[PDB]
């Protein structure tokens, strides 16, 4: 077990820590593309599950 | 004076820009969200059309034998009429543009000899009734008679159907006042209590634009004249 596999440094993937995060804004983008939240929310909430 | 995709693409990048109703390359609003901004633009301009008073139109009706009240609809113009339902029509097309259906406020009526006729004055029996705001009577129609009305009118519907009005025609400064409304109604739609706050962030400033549009007075909506009652009342 290494460093570069719990998180990779990039925004991508391959990582528990990048796909932890990447599920999250997966679903935020979600309810946001229905005219439910704006772009503050979800940012909010994201910054918040971080 | 320019169409309605460029009211989608300025919304797209002015107002509205965080929203979820934007296209991904933030270029126009996506399809299945415009009927809501065509709703809110509508409520919008007759908003500021009422508010303003910037259009003044004209409309020339004639006068059936049988009829007493004349209501100001299309079915009854001449580019508009179905003949199976109305045999004949008394509003006048012939020229140019369909007489979309904008009728405000009347406030003046002229004979087709060249005389004014009183409207809504009781004690006056050569006068003209108004039963409902866009209704118009008189009740001795005569043979010849022909009346031409001057109104206070509103923009006409946009429907973006293929038939319908593409064109705003709105003055320059009162672009911002529009896209404030709609924003307003966007955020308000929302119901979220930031949301809320936003919305009312813009119904202030559309306001406050408005208040602004009437201390300059840019539309000229202020009015004077030569004095004429010096001479009826006999002065020398």
């Amino acid at each position: 077990i290494t460093t570069e596999q719990l998180t990779t440094r990039e925004v991508g993937g391959s990582g528990v820590f990048d796909a932890l995060m990447q599920s999250a804004s997966n679903h935020l983008l979600a309810e946001f593309k229905n005219n439910r939240i704006t772009g503050g929310d979800y940012v909010k909430a994201y910054i918040a599950t971080m | 004076m320019y169409y309605i995709e460029e009211l989608f693409c300025r919304l797209a990048n002015g107002v509205l820009n965080n929203t979820g109703i934007v296209t991904d390359d933030r270029g126009d609003i996506e399809d299945d969200s415009k009927p809501f901004i065509i709703v809110a633009a509508n409520e919008a301009l007759t908003r500021l059309h009422g508010r303003f008073n910037m259009r003044n139109n004209n409309v020339v009706v004639e006068m059936q034998e049988g009829r007493t009240n004349y209501p100001l609809l299309a079915k009854y113009a001449v580019q508009s009429y179905d003949p199976n339902e109305v045999k004949c029509p008394f509003i006048m097309d012939l020229a140019g543009e369909k007489f979309a259906e904008d009728v405000i406020r009347i406030l003046e009526v002229y004979d087709d000899k060249g005389r004014r006729r009183p409207l809504n004055d009781r004690n006056n029996p050569c006068s003209l009734f108004t039963p409902r705001p866009n209704v118009l009577q008189n009740n001795a129609p005569k043979a010849w008679e022909v009346l031409n009305v001057m109104y206070q009118a509103k923009h006409p519907k946009l429907s973006t159907a293929e038939d319908g009005y593409n064109e705003i025609d709105i003055p320059d400064t009162l672009d911002p006042a529009l896209d404030a409304y709609i924003a307003y109604r966007y955020y308000t739609s929302l119901n979220t209590p930031e949301s809320s706050a936003k919305a009312a962030e813009y119904l202030s400033f559309y306001d406050s634009i408005c208040r602004e549009v009437v201390e300059y007075d840019l539309t000229s909506d202020t009015e004077v004249d030569t004095n004429t009652l010096f001479r009826k009342r006999g002065w020398r």
